[PDB]
């Protein structure tokens, strides 16, 4: 019912009108599931049940924006940090508001 | 300090002569230049032939740093390797010339954001020691420690 | 016999499975497992966490009895009958030095103050 | 320099008078010569020239090509990781596509002009939509959104070129040019943002690399997301370092957060593909960020950590590419008892996954040691961010090897002669660097 | 010479794992004890030169394994006293349980694997401790860290094995992060990673925390000791290497040779380590189980020491090596037992007719742990709670944990030995070869030399106490063993079940922290990429 | 710079200033200013006038 496809002395034919079925690489596939297949496309396509509610904005925010907020808020912090503590001028920032030119050290002056 | 116009372009020719006379003989060390090209230019990136030579010299001296901290640390390591448990007092010196190269080499070309590296906390014991002359002289109370007389085995 | 035991095969899956079914670990043997055990289903000796957190009140005062004592009521001259080990000057102001060491509680050396705002350092480098 | 680049303009021109049968190993041997070209290039590169290595151009700015520290290393990865690809693809449509793409993308490395640069980028971008939209295996989803994002990418960076060009008079960066300008930042820093993965800007990497094919997705992991780094190395930081510096801690959020969702979406994953996707995006995060410090230890430890990742992600797809042609499967939950049946992938999976991980045997370890050295030279805190949320990874990887290792299975699905080969030099360039000849 | 030992351990991993197919079986089990023997020698060489005689040496393999700009890192090797005190220790233990797996591994197919991954797994050991840099330690962490995620998940069609695996490494990598942080922090105000230009003596707190937070991971303590009691599903050789050397005194190895940590910490982890895993040691039932938490409670007596005085570390190192023969002959032998009777219950364990080595071991070595007077465990833990009393909280945690391990500890050996049989009637037999005795003469050898030598340079130095404090610890540890061998009742119902389930602390992270990590990768990709970001 | 040891762009002196120099030496404009309506409308000062 089964035959060696695969031929190490390179005269491999396939046989494609042999009763018996081949040893190809086609052997070894896993049987798939009816239940499972039909998970996986749900999981993919998880898209056609999103719902716009207050829960789902509140967690969005809660995490996402929360997140945003916290790391902007920390990193603002260290580059003031760093700024005192190099001797910088408050340097101007996007959206800080200073009047100071002050973006770039120059190399040759001495802070 | 203004620079004129008419400065600008006089040093641009002189720029120019200087890349002539290095054109005229061919060096293959001329991209590591033992001396910079001076200048006082309000920006380097105007003279392309002073950015480029001079940009060529830091890397030389960064990656000359770089060796030389290489060798103090070595010394550093046979010193306290040699004198056992009298290490701390004898090696103090070596360790304080291996740090000192340390903060030379990283903050010479630290970058834009970066921040000094403080090695043998002497920044911060410098801080300290401010805080407490000012603390002290003005009556009030010093909510830090006081500067300490060695922080590390060198600074 | 550690090889080759009998093992029963856990049943092929025959319903529409649920959206987060990645929270079940199933190998093929029978007794699958979530993927951190308690989190769903049957808990160890059927306690809930708010079982093991009033136990953890009940216990709790009892354990940290011992350590507030010493540390917050009691002070640096009565804790011990005796003052940390004496050492010669150039002995002891290196071991002094040392925020982690143990002759910073001295209170009979005139630099106690000092010494006491050393062990009390930083929190972060300044630098 | 002009040997390698003759070859890589041979190497498309050879397919149009092959024997259309010969076409495989003619494709192969011209791969093997393009990889010498580059070990040529590396050997005529004198480290006197300290700031290009070689110059080359051909009578006109656009023409103009050289090799840096970025574009040597970025140039040999693609030389090195091409042939695997060649052997994984049959057919003369699908190599003259890759050998296309190959081609575009090697020469836009080199180039020193930014009209240049995106004029040869750019090139493959119908290849694209057409290999991954391929007919039975890939999906016309997957080729509009990264068609898309390219496009819409490409064409401000395009814009901001035009600017540069209409201002200064020239768009060389061998030309020192400084900009203050935050539009024209905006507009080279958005292709930055898109090509190399970062949130929210990261959706047309997973599906391009689920649907295309095993050669396609080692091409692009490999070597498709560091052509964003030699975009900042060469035309951005010089000219836009003061908007680099300004928007500091916006550009921290966003590839700090990049980071994050990235690993908490790694977690929900149920295909190997996926799971690998999004593992580069993670870690095309601490890449950017330490460029963006500009500091000489960030912009070391980047190209580094870039040439571990374009030798360990093309390992995994590979290995991945491999399972998939034993089983035609791709969900976790259907592959069971792997190291039983296969210990031969097995331990090549485990041995690549630790790679990932950044082990210290592997060359991870070292590149992300040094780019978490360039953070902890900005700030402290920004290194602790990174450190800390590595273990996310940990967990994802853990899951999918366990589920993976064990149970039972009925199929013996294991390596044969060719896959070996093909993962072979992938394992000894790994071994390699890992142990510091990087 | 120096170098010599780790050869051999990574040449039979080595050799095991990759060419196994012409080894074979036996192969294996000639390769494998024959190179641990030479790497014993080889480690005594190296302990008779640098302990006992003073005699430092560095050997640098190559320099600039990392060369990016400053920072510089070069593979090199100090075998300093605490480096060789170990890797003496970690060889002994690791020949020991080679020889043991020649015939506990028989049943087991990959023979040829386990010893290769115990080689690997004892090599990386090696590496770690001989490390002359912050890196090397860190590639042996990860090293030991990785051969313990492919040992405890040896049988990988049991989800338990996999998932305790996933849990030590998930826990490993927690702590190795706080390490990477804590070497950029000493390397960025220090200018190296060497240990002799590490030296800070005011380090700020954060230092102090992150080192503290990165040994607590290997070091099993509190909040981070749930992957110990799990790591139960492996074989029993890698219980015995993981628990009594490879694994548990890493953390203590690191807080001794950078002495960064802070006493008030230390001190009150380590206590409650002990109090904690003792209790739980109580309620446990399983034989395996109950040596784990004894070697909980042991390690938080070593972490409690360090917070008492400056011979801490010494006390504590010489605890760690006093504990690791014990230990190691309570896991050989609670495996043996295991493996006669088929059995890991200890209700259905009784008296039955036995090998004399293997019941003497298991006597001796919980004697050991009890505090039995004149022996190595009883100088070790004594050095400990004697200089622990100026410390009022640590030592009475310290000393009600000497009661608690006293009285497990006797329980324990009264259900093995003393108890009438449990089990069924059913044919059951395990048959001890020669290389098992040649393994419990080599543990028992161990255990002798400890007392002739000793621990610690200041086990035997006076602590100026009065008598009655001095030899409280004994009457404790006799009274705990008393109440053990009547197997009374000491707690309620409710306490014991509490005790049972661990203290919740797994039931808190599944519930809470897993739940919330799964809803924060819910609303990272099904929220929001997939959903808010997805076209129809 | 191109190089991986010094940081990449450039410093320009804050203290040192450049005279502007004319583009051109006349210049000739051919962009007409904002007309009066063009202002009217854009004065916000009354909210309704400008509503
Ligand atoms: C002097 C001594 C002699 C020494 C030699 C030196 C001479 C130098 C050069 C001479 C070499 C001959 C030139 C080849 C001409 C024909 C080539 C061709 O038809 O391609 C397919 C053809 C394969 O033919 P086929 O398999 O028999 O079937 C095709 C059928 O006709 C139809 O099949 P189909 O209907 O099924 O179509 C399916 C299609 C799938 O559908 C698509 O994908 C369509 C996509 C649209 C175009 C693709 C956009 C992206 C292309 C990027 C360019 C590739 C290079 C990237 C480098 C960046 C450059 C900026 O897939 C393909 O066709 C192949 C995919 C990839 C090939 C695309 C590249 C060709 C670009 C234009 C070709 C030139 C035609 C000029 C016409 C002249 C008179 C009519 O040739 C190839 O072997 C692959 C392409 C080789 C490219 C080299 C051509 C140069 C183009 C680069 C532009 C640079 C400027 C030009 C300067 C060149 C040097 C001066
Ligand atoms: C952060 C806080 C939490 C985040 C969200 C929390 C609440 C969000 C509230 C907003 C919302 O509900 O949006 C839903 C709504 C879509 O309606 P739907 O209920 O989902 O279904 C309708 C479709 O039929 C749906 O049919 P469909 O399924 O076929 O279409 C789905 C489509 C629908 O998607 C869209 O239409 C918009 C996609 C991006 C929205 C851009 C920002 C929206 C929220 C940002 C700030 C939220 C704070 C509150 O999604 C896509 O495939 C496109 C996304 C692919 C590109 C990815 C680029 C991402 C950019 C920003 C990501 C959003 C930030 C979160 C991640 C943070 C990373 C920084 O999206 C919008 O309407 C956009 C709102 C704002 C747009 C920006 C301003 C537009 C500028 C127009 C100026 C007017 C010019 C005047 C001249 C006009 C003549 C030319
Ligand atoms: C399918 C696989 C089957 C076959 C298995 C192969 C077995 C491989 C054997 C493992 C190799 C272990 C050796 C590790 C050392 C690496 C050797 C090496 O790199 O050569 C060094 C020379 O150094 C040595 O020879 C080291 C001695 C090796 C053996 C000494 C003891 C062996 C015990 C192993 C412990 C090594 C710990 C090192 C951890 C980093 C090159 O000298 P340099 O000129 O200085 O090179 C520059 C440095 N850098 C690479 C960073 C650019
Ligand atoms: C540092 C200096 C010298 C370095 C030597 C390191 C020691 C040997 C390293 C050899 C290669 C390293 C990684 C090998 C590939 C990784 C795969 C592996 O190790 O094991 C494979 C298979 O193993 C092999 O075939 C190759 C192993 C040969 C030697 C391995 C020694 C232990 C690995 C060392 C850990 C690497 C360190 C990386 C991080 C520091 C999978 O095993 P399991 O998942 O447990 O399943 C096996 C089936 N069963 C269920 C029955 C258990
Ligand atoms: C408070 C935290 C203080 C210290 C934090 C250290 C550890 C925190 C949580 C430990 C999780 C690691 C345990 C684990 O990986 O093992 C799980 C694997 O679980 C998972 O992979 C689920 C993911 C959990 C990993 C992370 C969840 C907790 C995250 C902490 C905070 C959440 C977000 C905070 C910032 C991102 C297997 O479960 P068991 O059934 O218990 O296996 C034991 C074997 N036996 C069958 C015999 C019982
Ligand atoms: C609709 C979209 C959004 C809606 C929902 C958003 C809700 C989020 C709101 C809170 C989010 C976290 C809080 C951070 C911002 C708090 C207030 C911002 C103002 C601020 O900068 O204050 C600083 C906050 O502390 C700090 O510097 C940061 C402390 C918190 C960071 C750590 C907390 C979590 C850590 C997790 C990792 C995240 C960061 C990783 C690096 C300290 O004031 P100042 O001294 O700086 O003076 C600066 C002058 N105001
Ligand atoms: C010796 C050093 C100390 C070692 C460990 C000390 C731990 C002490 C903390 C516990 C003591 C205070 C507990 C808070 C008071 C709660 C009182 C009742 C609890 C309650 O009603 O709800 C519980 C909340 O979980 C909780 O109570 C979780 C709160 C715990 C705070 C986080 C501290 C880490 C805890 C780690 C070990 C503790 C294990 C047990 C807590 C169960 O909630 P539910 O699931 O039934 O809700 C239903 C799901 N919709
Ligand atoms: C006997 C036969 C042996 C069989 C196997 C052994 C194979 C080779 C073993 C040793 C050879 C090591 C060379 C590999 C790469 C090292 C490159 C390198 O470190 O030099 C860099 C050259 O610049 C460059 O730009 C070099 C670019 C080319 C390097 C390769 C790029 C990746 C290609 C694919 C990866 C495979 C690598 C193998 C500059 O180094 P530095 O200036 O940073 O200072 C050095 C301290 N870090
Ligand atoms: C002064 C102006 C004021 C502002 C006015 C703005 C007005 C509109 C501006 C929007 C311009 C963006 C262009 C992209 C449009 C979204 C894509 C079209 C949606 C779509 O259905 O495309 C399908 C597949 O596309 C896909 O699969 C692509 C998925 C979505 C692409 C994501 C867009 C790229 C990133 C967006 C911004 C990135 C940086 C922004 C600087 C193909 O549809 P079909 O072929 O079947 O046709 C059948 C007819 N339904
Ligand atoms: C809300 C968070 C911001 C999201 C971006 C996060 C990280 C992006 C950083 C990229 C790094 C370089 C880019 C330079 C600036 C881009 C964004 C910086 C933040 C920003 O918007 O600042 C604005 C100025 O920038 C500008 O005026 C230009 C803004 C960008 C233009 C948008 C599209 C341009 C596309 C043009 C294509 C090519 C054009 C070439 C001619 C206003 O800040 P402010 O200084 O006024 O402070 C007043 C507040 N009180």
């Amino acid at each position: 019912s089964s035959r060696i496809a695969g031929d190490t002395t390179g005269k491999y034919t396939p046989n494609i009108f042999s009763p018996e079925t081949p040893m190809d690489r086609s052997f070894s596939h896993v049987p798939k599931n009816p239940f499972w297949e039909a998970w996986v496309f749900r999981r993919d396509n998880i898209q056609r049940e999103f719902v716009w509610t207050w829960q789902t904005i509140f967690d969005l925010a809660t995490f996402v924006g929360g997140l945003y907020v916290a790391m902007y808020a920390t990193a603002s912090f260290c580059s003031r940090q760093n700024d005192k503590r190099n001797g910088y001028p408050e340097r101007n920032y996007y959206f800080s508001d200073s009047k100071s030119n002050f973006v770039i050290p120059d190399e040759r002056e001495f802070y | 300090t203004t620079a004129t116009i008419e400065e600008r372009r006089a040093f641009h020719k002189e720029v120019l002569d200087i890349v002539q006379s290095k054109l005229a003989n061919k060096n293959s060390e001329w991209a590591r230049p033992e001396e910079p090209i001076l200048h006082n230019l309000k920006s380097e990136k105007e003279e392309p032939h002073v950015y480029y030579h001079n940009n060529n010299f830091r890397v030389t001296r960064q990656l000359i740093h770089f060796e030389k901290t290489k060798i103090f640390e070595d010394e550093l390591d046979k010193c306290m390797r040699t004198h056992g448990e009298a290490k701390y007092r004898k090696c103090q010196e070596i360790a304080k010339r291996f740090q000192a190269s340390c903060r030379v080499a990283s903050n010479l070309e630290r970058g834009p954001n970066a921040r000094k590296r403080d090695v043998g906390f002497i920044y911060q014991n410098n801080k300290l020691r401010e805080l407490e002359k000012d603390a002290k002289e003005l009556g009030l109370n010093n909510p830090f420690p006081p500067s300490s007389p060695r922080t590390t085995i060198g600074y | 016999a550690g090889a080759g035991g009998p093992v029963k095969l856990s049943p092929p899956v025959d319903k529409p499975l649920p959206y987060n079914y990645d929270f079940w670990m199933d190998n093929g043997i029978y007794p699958g497992q979530p993927i951190y055990d308690g989190m769903f289903g049957s808990m160890v000796g059927n306690m809930s966490l708010e079982y093991m957190a009033k136990g953890w009140l009940v216990l709790l005062p009892i354990l940290s009895a011992p350590f507030v004592y010493e540390h917050c009521i009691a002070d640096d001259v009565t804790r011990n009958p005796f003052v940390p080990r004496q050492y010669p000057s150039e002995v002891r102001e290196f071991l002094a030095l040392f925020k982690n060491g143990f002759v910073l509680n001295d209170y009979s050396q005139p630099d106690y103050e000092e010494m006491k705002r050393r062990q009390s350092g930083l929190l972060t480098p300044i630098y | 320099m002009s040997l390698y680049l003759f070859m890589l303009f041979l190497q498309p021109l050879s397919l149009s008078f092959v024997s259309r049968s010969f076409s495989k190993i003619s494709s192969l041997m011209m791969s093997f010569a393009t990889l010498w070209s580059a070990v040529y290039m590396w050997f005529t590169s004198n480290g006197a020239n300290q700031t290009f290595y070689q110059v080359v151009s051909w009578g006109s700015d656009w023409s103009t090509f050289g090799v840096c520290y970025t574009s040597l290393y970025i140039s040999l990865l693609c030389a090195f990781i091409f042939p695997i690809c060649v052997i994984l693809v049959q057919g003369y449509r699908a190599l003259s596509i890759l050998i296309c793409i190959q081609t575009a993308v090697s020469l836009s490395i080199v180039s020193l002009h930014m009209l240049a640069f995106y004029a040869l980028f750019e090139s493959s971008l119908l290849l694209f939509f057409i290999l991954i939209g391929r007919r039975k295996y890939g999906s016309l989803s997957a080729a509009y959104n990264i068609s898309i994002y390219t496009f819409i990418s490409a064409l401000g960076f395009l814009i901001s070129a035009f600017w540069l060009n209409w201002s200064f008079g020239s768009v060389c960066a061998l030309l020192p040019n400084e900009e203050a300008n935050s539009f024209v930042a905006f507009g080279i820093f958005i292709l930055l943002w898109v090509k190399a993965p970062l949130v929210p800007f990261h959706l047309w990497l997973p599906e391009a690399h689920v649907y295309a094919p095993t050669a396609g997705s080692v091409l692009l992991a490999g070597v498709l997301l560091k052509i964003s780094i030699v975009g900042l190395h060469v035309f951005f930081l010089p000219i836009c370092a003061s908007s680099i510096v300004k928007a500091f801690p916006l550009i921290l959020s966003i590839c700090l957060g990049s980071f994050i969702f990235s690993s908490f979406s790694t977690l929900k994953q149920i295909d190997l593909k996926k799971i690998v996707a999004y593992s580069s995006i993670s870690h095309m995060a601490i890449v950017f960020l330490s460029s963006a410090t500009n500091s000489g230890l960030g912009i070391q430890g980047a190209v580094l950590y870039c040439i571990a990742h374009g030798l360990i992600s093309p390992g995994l797809f590979l290995l991945v590419g491999i399972l998939y042609k034993n089983t035609n499967t791709k969900l976790v939950f259907y592959l069971r008892g792997l190291s039983q049946q296969a210990p031969v992938w097995w331990s090549v999976w485990v041995f690549f996954m630790l790679g990932n991980l950044a082990f210290p045997l592997f060359p991870n370890f070292i590149a992300e040691v040094v780019c978490l050295s360039a953070l902890f030279k900005n700030h402290e805190l920004y290194a602790y961010a990174f450190i800390f949320f590595s273990f996310v990874g940990t967990v994802y990887s853990s899951t999918v090897l366990g589920r993976l290792k064990g149970g039972v299975s009925s199929q013996c699905v294991d390596a044969s002669r060719l896959d070996v080969i093909s993962w072979n030099p992938l394992v000894l360039a790994t071994v390699v660097t890992g142990i510091g000849y990087m | 010479m120096f170098l010599l030992a780790v050869y051999f351990l990574f040449f039979s991993a080595i050799a095991n794992g990759f060419f196994g197919r012409y080894l074979g079986v036996r192969g294996s089990q000639l390769l494998g004890p024959s190179a641990l023997f030479l790497a014993l020698l080889c480690s005594g060489t190296i302990f008779y030169e640098v302990c006992i005689q003073g005699c430092s040496t560095n050997i640098k393999l190559f320099e600039n394994f990392v060369y990016s700009n400053e920072l510089n890192v070069s593979a090199s090797f100090l075998y300093d006293p605490l480096a060789a005190t170990m890797t003496l220790t970690v060889v002994w233990i690791s020949c020991a349980v080679h020889a043991y797996q020649n015939l506990y591994m028989r049943g087991d197919g990959s023979q040829t694997l386990f010893t290769s991954y115990l080689s690997a797994f004892t090599g990386f050991m090696l590496i770690l401790v001989a490390g002359q840099n912050l890196v090397m330690l860190f590639i042996g962490w990860e090293g030991i860290g990785v051969c313990s995620y492919l040992l405890i998940g040896y049988y990988g069609s049991r989800v338990s094995a996999v998932k305790s695996a996933n849990k030590s490494l998930i826990v490993n990598k927690i702590s190795d992060g706080f390490l990477l942080g804590s070497m950029l922090y000493l390397w960025f105000y220090t200018g190296s990673f060497s240990y002799c230009s590490l030296a800070t003596f005011q380090i700020p707190d954060v230092v102090s925390i992150l080192v503290l937070l990165g040994a607590i991971g290997k070091s099993s303590q509190l909040f981070f000791h749930v992957w110990l009691a799990d790591a139960m599903e492996g074989p029993t050789p890698v219980s015995a290497l993981i628990h009594a050397a490879t694994l548990v005194t890493a953390g203590i190895y690191v807080l001794c040779k950078l002495n960064l940590h802070s006493q008030s910490a230390v001190g009150i982890l380590g206590a409650a380590t002990a109090l904690m895993g003792g209790l739980f040691g109580l309620a446990a039932n399983d034989l395996k189980r109950v040596i784990a938490f004894s070697t909980c409670s042991q390690l938080g007596y070593m972490m409690a020491v360090l917070s008492t005085c400056d011979d801490g570390a010494d006390f504590a190192m010489g605890h760690l090596v006093s504990h690791a023969g014990f230990k190691a002959t309570l896991f050989l032998s609670a495996g043996l037992s295991i493996a006669k009777e088929n059995n890991n219950f200890l209700n259905r364990y009784g008296s039955r007719q036995g090998s004399p080595t293997l019941s003497f071991a298991t006597t001796i070595a919980s004697l050991n742990l009890l505090g039995f007077p004149e022996l190595g465990g009883f100088y070790s833990k004594e050095s400990i709670l004697n200089n622990a009393y100026i410390n009022q909280g640590v030592s009475i945690i310290l000393t009600l944990a000497t009661f608690l391990t006293a009285f497990y500890t006797s329980k324990v050996l009264a259900q093995l030995y003393l108890f009438p049989y449990g089990n069924g009637r059913q044919q059951k037999s395990f048959d001890i070869d020669a290389t098992t005795l040649i393994c419990f003469g080599l543990l028992l050898s161990e255990m002798l030399l400890r007392i002739f030598t000793g621990s610690s340079l200041s086990q035997n130095m006076t602590t100026n106490l009065p008598a009655h404090i001095k030899n409280l610890p004994f009457w404790v540890a006799l009274s705990g063993a008393l109440s053990g061998l009547a197997t009374t009742n000491l707690f309620s119902s409710n306490f014991m079940r509490f005790f049972g389930n661990r203290g919740g602390f797994d039931v808190f992270y599944a519930r809470k922290c897993s739940n919330v990590f799964y809803h924060n990768a819910y609303v990272s990709y099904t929220l929001l990429d997939r959903g808010f970001l997805k076209l129809y | 710079t191109f190089n991986y040891v010094i940081p990449y762009g450039g410093s320009s002196s804050y203290t040192i200033n450049n005279e502007p120099v004319k583009a051109e030496e006349v210049t000739v404009d051919f962009s007409k200013e904002p007309s009066a309506s063009s202002l009217k409308l854009a004065d916000k000062s009354d909210w309704i006038a400008y509503t």
